[PDB]
RNA sequence: UUAAUUGCGAUAACGAACGAGACCUUAACCUACUAAAUAGUGGUGCUAGCAUUUGCUGGUUAUCCACUUCUUAGAGGGACUA
RNA sequence: GACGGAGCCAGCGAGUCUAACCUUGGCCGAGAGGUCUUGGUAAUCUUGUGAAACUCCGUCGUGCUGGGGAUAGAGCAUUGUAAUUAUUGCUCUUCAACGAGGAAUUCCUAGUAAGCGCAAGUCAUCAGCUUGCGUUGAUUACGUCCCUGCCCUUUGUACACAC
């Protein structure tokens, strides 16, 4: 019947889509990776320095899919976190915009998203091709 | 045409709106099925109203639920509250109350909060104390 | 076994400097003719069951 | 020329509920006696205006912050009528304490 | 506690002899008739007088009450 | 799964730039014990050396250990972006450097005598032993300062 | 049982719970009872429940916490650190793991073991202070059943609390070990030994 | 209570005499029964109408026309 | 007896008043009244996509219609210890 | 518990044309920030304030440790004419005491304390403060006057500036 990405686990979808992205090898990893802590308030780039960008790509894909259109700022706010400001109480700080912009600019060429003339980045038909297909595959894995 | 009733549930600030119509048994929360409700330790808690009276009646009824506001567990109770309310509403409008009263009896006998919203609500906070009740630490000399 | 079973038949009232102890009349389970005033700490109701180590020490410090 | 329609919208701002709905009811009943089709008077969210300040002119004593909270109430009403009678509805149905703004719209 | 003030007791007293046969054991109807037979500024106070006079109506029904 | 079945070739407590570094702890965090090298300057050198991240300090071979030392000495040569360094764009010779264990304390004295030679306010605070960053000295600084 | 087929796929491990209510779909309330007189119908187990998180109202009336299912109160008692205020769902995660542990420990339903532990670690009698002068005295009398069960659960969770501090030991297995020892009787657990000690102090300072 | 706003009006004045300043705080309650705004009865006040009761009639009849 | 000089009741006291209370505001109830592109919802309604026995989405009063249960806020009703 | 990845749900606000306010989106930028434009005088644009605890998965594995961020060093930015006696934030370098606390003492009985975050006053920049808002959300008791105070009756008094 119909199997789109809402009946499948979100975390498993992101993991499996990252694995699919890694095998397919069309992610144009920007290269400067593993120097950005992925959060301006964090203290280190991820532990999975070899697949975390692909995880970010899959997560952003699902995020843009589930929303109408999302801009870089709403990428930063969601992908930020509580910075341990030291001897002061925690405050949420917006993450690095570089990873958000580069992952979106990456999805522009594969075709997952487009510039969304109304707003920021919105899902595309090409993205709908692969995402729901990955959901279907992972369902009957 | 299509017989549809609408209900809602409410925790402190999480508000759930549900549509109960005669159908096949599609249970969703913001587009995700009842089996992917977050978190896993609380998924069976929203499952509760389904199992309290057996899935045979839900084989004829499909409920669409959208939740806005509040917190995660507040939703987790809000959807189940709304499901019990929508079930009793549909089986009042269209099905005999000989079954409907048994439904309401079972729900409130299991827990009274399934179809009655707990009026436990926050009260304002008063100057001189972080919480509504407690005051600041006192000094003497 | 030095254990005695008794059941509340009457709650009398609260004593103690802090009011944290209550006088209660209690009749045994193993027989229904031995009833004694005793004292209890926490919240209490009627017909509650009490396990007495020594079922002889009558209540002291009544009011 | 043939009774041109305007799609006019009127905003009514006030703090006092009694006077705000006084002028609102005046306007609505004038429209009704004109036998007019429109959208009902939409009541805006209760705009509470919350500000907190010390009660002590000095700093001595128990700390007494206490708040002066306002209740701005607004209603906007859609109307479809000629200029000749919207000018009547703006020259009348007014009182102190309420401010009414009339704006042409395509809504 | 919920102890009733002298105002509500006074009002219920003055109410009962003046309109005893019309008063009844039913709080709902009594609360309604409190509109015609008297004016109470707040619905809450009107409910208070009604609630007291219902109990007095019942108590008079079972035995005379001095006062 | 890195289920290891090795021989008795494990190398215990070791010296890198004459600093004691344990062999049992993971390399990335154990290497912060060399003075002047912190958590991130220790992670990035490992990933740029492409050495195994999920391995202890006694399983990495000598050649990659020496190349890690080489990278630590030469941050200008391994794509380190010059904002990731300690001595960003120094004062005397203007070059971009990184200070190491045998020299972190040397530069810690060095900036000190230059400040107390120019008789700067921060330098004289360093001399007296107070704070330098303009904090509140009235309530704190009693148990060790 | 010929389970029903629904347009929403519901797993058979949920479908099978339709027959009888099963705590976490693994632990049953049948063949489980409070073996301790004076604590029956106070260590409330008869009524059914599936998870130990309920949005109840038990601080409203004097004895309305008595009917609350014991698993909820115990899990709530795991919520006790000063940093662990809130995190009731973390507490229910911990109880899930520890119940799984106890089932493997005893060839028996874990809730029977926890009921035994509560009953055996609820101190029967203790003392209250009497005498406002310099020579105060401890006067010891028996304890109400609800006070007993509250002390029992508090002491169980406190033994787990002390053991979990500054050690590699997982809280789930710590709590399971403490509960099973409190039930069977070993005096190698903190709760049973403190129950013994408090009752003994009452026995001596009569 | 709000009857302070409903029925009291207050007014404070500073009066400068040769020696200093005198404070004058005039607090006035208007008659609630008067004026044509808001309530005319205090929240506590209870008003009872005259029942105008009549003598019972013991002759049932009909007025036909 | 009450949180209460809150009341019952005893009375050389009676009847009163202010404070408390009463008052008002906030919060929860109302599938009931009133509505609404600055709130939402239903339409194998408009269009298009997805996966294909049909479920999920994007522009939908400005691409329409019907409504106010969720939202809002007026009038009220509701508990007064029944 | 920390770290990293992912899931990811509010309310109470506020905001510039009597002007440089709130800024979406795109771009530069590790970050900090800069940038062109958009929308908003405001239930509409910030904004579904996608906030954090929480959840899942993995690393650490009893080591004052990867907890902790104190002091200090170097650089990059914004506001202000002006950041020096560090404004603040950001980058990296350092991980000090602190293994839960003696007398003593504070606050607190249900959406409660406490954990968690956000908004707003402050404001050119500065929030460890504070008012509010919410998110998660206990235990224990429904009492007593023993301690501390307050009040009442009686009592005593040589006090009334009132012990």
């Amino acid at each position: 019947p119909g199997v789109s990405v809402r009946d499948v686990a979100a975390q498993d979808f992101i993991n499996a889509y990252a694995s699919f992205l890694q095998r397919q090898g069309k992610l144009e990893v920007p290269g400067y990776v593993d120097i950005v802590k992925t959060s301006s308030g964090n203290e280190m780039p991820p532990q999975d320095a070899e697949g975390w960008f692909y995880k970010r790509a899959a997560s952003v894909a699902r995020h843009i899919y589930m929303r109408k259109q999302v801009g870089v700022g709403k990428l930063n706010k969601l992908y930020g976190g509580a910075k341990s400001r030291g001897v002061r109480p925690y405050k949420h700080i917006d993450a690095s915009g570089s990873i958000n912009r580069k992952v979106l600019q990456a999805l522009e060429k594969i075709g997952i998203v487009e510039i969304s003339p109304k707003g920021g980045r919105r899902i595309s038909e090409n993205g709908q091709r692969d995402l729901d297909r990955i959901a279907a595959q992972t369902l009957e894995e | 045409a299509v017989p549809s009733v609408q209900t809602f549930g409410k925790k402190k600030s999480a508000t759930a709106v549900a549509h109960v119509k005669a159908g096949k048994g599609l249970i969703k929360v913001n587009g995700s099925p009842i089996t992917l409700v977050e978190p896993e330790i609380l998924r069976f808690k929203v499952y509760e109203p389904l199992l309290l009276v057996g899935l045979d009646k839900f084989s004829n009824i499909d409920i669409r639920v959208r939740v806005t506001g509040g917190g995660h567990v507040s939703q987790v109770y809000a959807i189940r509250q709304a499901i019990a309310k929508g079930l009793v509403a549909y089986h009042q409008k269209y099905v005999d109350e000989q079954s409907k009263n048994e439904l309401k009896k079972a729900f409130t006998s299991y827990d009274r909060t399934l179809l009655i919203a707990d009026s436990r609500r926050p009260e304002p906070k008063k100057f001189g104390g972080k919480g509504a009740r407690s005051r600041f630490q006192k000094s003497y000399r | 076994t030095p254990v005695t079973l008794a059941k509340v038949i009457k709650v009398l009232g609260r004593t103690g400097s802090r009011g944290g102890v209550t006088q209660v009349r209690v009749e045994f389970l193993e027989d229904t003719s031995r009833t004694i005033v005793r004292n209890v700490k926490g919240p209490v109701r009627e017909n509650d069951i009490l396990v007495l180590m020594e079922s002889e020490r009558e209540a002291r410090r009544l009011r | 020329q043939q009774q041109q329609i305007i799609k006019i919208r009127i905003t009514l701002t006030s703090t006092k509920v009694k006077q705000l709905e006084n002028v609102s009811s005046n306007i609505v009943k004038n429209a009704e006696q004109h036998n007019l089709v429109k959208k009902g008077p939409v009541r805006l969210p209760t705009k509470v205006l919350k500000i907190s300040t010390r009660k002590t002119p000095n700093g001595e004593g128990s700390k007494t912050w206490e708040t002066y909270e306002m209740r701005i109430h607004k209603r906007y009403i859609d109307l479809e009528a000629p200029v000749q009678i919207v000018k009547r509805i703006t020259q009348i149905t007014i009182e102190p304490g309420v401010d009414v703004e009339v704006v042409v719209a395509s809504n | 506690g919920r102890v009733r003030t002298k105002t509500v007791k006074r009002a219920s007293k003055a109410l009962i002899e003046r309109y005893y046969p019309k008063l009844t054991l039913d709080f709902q109807t009594n609360k309604r008739l409190c509109d015609e037979i008297a004016t109470i500024q707040s619905k809450r106070l009107r409910n208070k007088i009604a609630g007291y006079t219902t109990h007095l109506m019942k108590r008079i029904q079972k035995g005379p009450v001095r006062g | 799964s890195l289920v290891v079945q090795e021989q008795g070739s494990f190398q215990h407590i070791l010296r890198l730039l004459n600093t004691n570094v344990d062999g049992n702890i993971k390399i990335v965090y154990a290497l912060t014990t060399i003075k002047g090298v912190g958590r991130r300057y220790s992670n990035l050198v490992c990933k740029k050396a492409d050495v195994d991240l999920h391995k202890r300090a006694g399983e990495l071979t000598q050649e990659e250990l020496e190349r890690i030392v080489q990278i630590m000495q030469n941050p200008t040569h391994y794509k380190i972006p010059a904002w990731f360094l300690n001595r960003q764009n120094d004062i005397t010779d203007g070059k971009d450097y990184h200070t190491l264990a045998n020299n972190v304390e040397s530069k810690l004295r060095d900036d000190l005598e230059r400040l107390k030679k120019i008789r700067a306010h921060r330098g004289i605070r360093h001399f007296w032993g107070l704070r330098v960053r303009g904090q509140h000295t009235k309530t704190t600084g009693r148990r060790r300062a | 049982f010929t389970p029903v087929v629904l347009a929403t796929p519901i797993p058979e491990e949920v479908q099978q719970a339709q027959t009888e209510i099963k705590l976490f779909n693994k632990w049953s309330f049948e063949e489980v009872e409070v073996k301790d007189a004076s604590l029956v119908d106070y260590v409330q187990v008869r009524q059914p429940i599936f998870v130990a998180h309920t949005a109840g109202r038990y601080a409203n009336k004097r004895f309305r916490k008595a009917q609350c299912p014991i698993i909820e109160r115990l899990t709530n008692s795991l919520m006790m650190n000063g940093r662990n205020n809130g995190k009731k769902l973390k507490a229910v995660r911990i109880i899930k793991h520890t119940l799984d542990i106890i089932n493997v420990l005893t060839d028996q339903n874990p809730i029977q073991v926890v009921v035994d532990a509560i009953t055996n670690t609820g101190p029967r009698e203790d003392t209250t202070r009497v005498g406002g002068g310099g020579a105060a005295r401890r006067q010891a009398v028996d304890v109400s059943p609800l006070r007993r069960v509250n002390q029992a659960i508090a002491l169980l969770t406190i033994g787990a609390r002390e053991a979990a501090f500054r050690n590699i030991k997982t809280i789930a297995e710590t709590l399971a070990e403490e509960l099973i020892n409190a039930a069977k009787g070993s005096s190698t657990s903190y709760a049973i030994k403190k129950k013994d000690e408090l009752e003994r102090v009452a026995k001596s300072n009569r | 209570g709000q009857p302070v706003n409903d029925f009291i009006d207050t007014a404070t004045r500073h009066v400068l005499m040769r020696q200093g300043v005198l404070g004058i705080k005039v607090k006035i309650m208007r008659d609630p029964a008067k004026s044509r705004t808001g309530p005319k009865a205090l929240p506590d006040a209870v008003t009872i109408i005259e029942p105008k009761e009549e003598e019972p009639i013991l002759a049932p009849s009909v007025k036909d026309y």
